[PDB]
């Protein structure tokens, strides 16, 4: 949640402590190693118990609630003991702290890949950190009312958690921070529902493929916005009071897939970017009199252009 | 009547998530097509042809994306069949009981079917059929090639209402 996960990859960061140069300190670079992973580990994950606090109650919950590869947790156990009982062991002779160095090759070998541990889960905070970023100005442009913006910041939101390899799970957690707007949450609404009519409404007997294929994709690419904030089947609370356009959206989303369709792109007779043009401008047409309306809308969303002296007058 | 296909039967799948919707669709196929964009996403329809009084029709089903969270019923009034989807879940058939009849008021003309369980591992009644017969919708618990029969069953009464 709000449990800095900041604080986490500095807990994490610490732990990464790194290998001796041949000479090894049980205290330095194995115990105090581990402690600092597992208050990152109880940061990182929110962990609580209403009985941590202890080593061993962590490494209890981990395999509790499956929050890490269970040959990952068993080696933080593993380890863990050993260095127990070598610091017993050490303590009860003669350097206390201090061992010889081909003791250790086993546990140190197995260290090396809790710090592996330690930078794949870092720069997964960092990419999170990023996500949360790409996602906050997504919901800025929304707060603004510009729907080209929010439109290409929610794709490039989307674009960046692919290529991290992120899920809609993942940022949900550090989202608690940043809340969209019951008046934003209406604008989404406007959004959603322009795009499921135009999508079924440019399903025709003309083509029923590439247009509502793109109006779709629009459409998902709000709701992953939307996913990447609410949990699953939890209600969005939109502001009735206040309604955008519809006209004002069709342009938007219009425009959007002019934008991020390709130029060989068709749809029936014609070019993608070209149609959604002769749309906008025949919307923006119905704008400039007092003719829009759902009749009226449905008539241009549903068109391809098969009436070529209607379609090629916007032309000359 | 003017691709590959004569008529054309735009299909709503209403319903939640966690409620076993895709393994309807399963013997729905994906649409054929891709560019840049829609690769990155997908879509939220599937595509379905079948001969039918010696005619292709096509059939397109619409799992709306991001129906969750908008759950007002104003009219979104362009297909010409709705399928609600509910099984191993309690709350599942509540919450379709409000959606299932602020439907029924605001449409008619267009077909209505009830819908399952997937990933089997069932706390719903053939009965609790009952519901379903108040308001004058067919039934069906489902998986199979059975539901997309249950399907190519329904996109023939359209075609008797035109």
């Amino acid at each position: 949640s709000f449990s800095n996960m900041v604080s986490a990859k500095k807990f994490y960061n610490k732990a990464i402590f790194t290998a001796p140069k041949a000479e090894v300190s049980v205290k330095t670079h194995i115990m105090r190693p581990i402690d600092f992973m597992l208050m990152g580990l109880r940061e990182e994950f929110n962990l609580y118990s209403e009985d941590h606090l202890s080593a061993p109650g962590t490494i209890r919950l981990l395999r509790e609630k499956n929050l890490l590869p269970e040959e990952q947790i068993a080696r933080i156990e593993s380890v863990y003991n050993q260095a127990m009982s070598k610091r017993f062991e050490l303590h009860a002779e003669h350097e206390h702290d201090e061992m010889p160095y081909s003791d250790a090759k086993a546990m140190l070998d197995e260290v090396a890949k809790i710090r592996e541990l330690g930078v794949q889960r870092v720069t997964r905070i960092e990419n999170l950190e990023n996500a949360k970023k790409l996602w906050d100005n997504a919901n800025s442009m929304l707060e603004k009312g510009n729907i080209s913006g929010y439109l290409k910041a929610a794709n490039e939101l989307h674009k960046f958690m692919k290529e991290k390899n992120l899920k809609e799970d993942d940022l949900r957690p550090e989202l608690s921070d940043k809340t969209i707007s019951p008046k934003g949450y209406a604008i989404l609404q406007s959004l959603w529902g322009a795009a499921s009519d135009y999508s079924r409404a440019a399903a025709t007997l003309t083509e029923s493929t590439v247009e509502p294929g793109l109006v779709s994709a629009v459409n998902k690419m709000s709701a992953f916005f939307m996913d990447c904030k609410l949990s699953p089947n939890e209600r969005a609370t939109p502001d009735p009071d206040f309604k955008v356009g519809k006209s004002k959206i069709l342009v938007g989303i219009m425009q959007f897939i002019k934008d991020v369709a390709d130029p060989t792109s068709k749809i029936w007779m014609h070019n993608t970017k070209a149609l959604m043009n002769h749309k906008i401008a025949a919307i923006q047409k119905l704008e400039r009199s007092n003719n829009v309306n759902d009749e009226t809308l449905e008539s241009v969303l549903s068109s391809k252009g098969e009436n070529l002296s209607e379609y090629l007058s916007y032309k000359y | 009547s003017m691709p590959e296909y004569d008529y054309l039967f735009k299909l709503l799948l209403i319903g939640d998530s966690g409620v076993g919707k895709s393994c309807l669709l399963l013997r729905f196929a994906d649409d054929t097509y891709t560019e840049s964009y829609i690769s990155t996403i997908g879509v939220d329809f599937k595509i379905r042809t079948i001969e039918l009084d010696g005619k292709t029709i096509k059939l397109q089903i619409w799992d709306t994306a991001g129906q969750e969270r908008f759950r007002t019923i104003t009219s979104s009034r362009g297909a010409h069949g709705i399928i609600v989807v509910y099984v191993t879940d309690q709350e599942s058939f509540n919450n379709v009981k409000q959606w299932l009849q602020e439907i029924d008021r605001y449409a008619e003309n267009v077909n209505k079917l009830l819908v399952n369980k997937c990933d089997l591992t069932k706390v719903v009644d053939y009965t609790t059929k009952e519901f379903a017969d108040s308001l004058g919708i067919p039934f069906l618990e489902t998986s199979a090639t059975n539901v997309e029969q249950s399907f190519m069953t329904m996109a023939a009464e359209i075609k008797k209402r035109m």
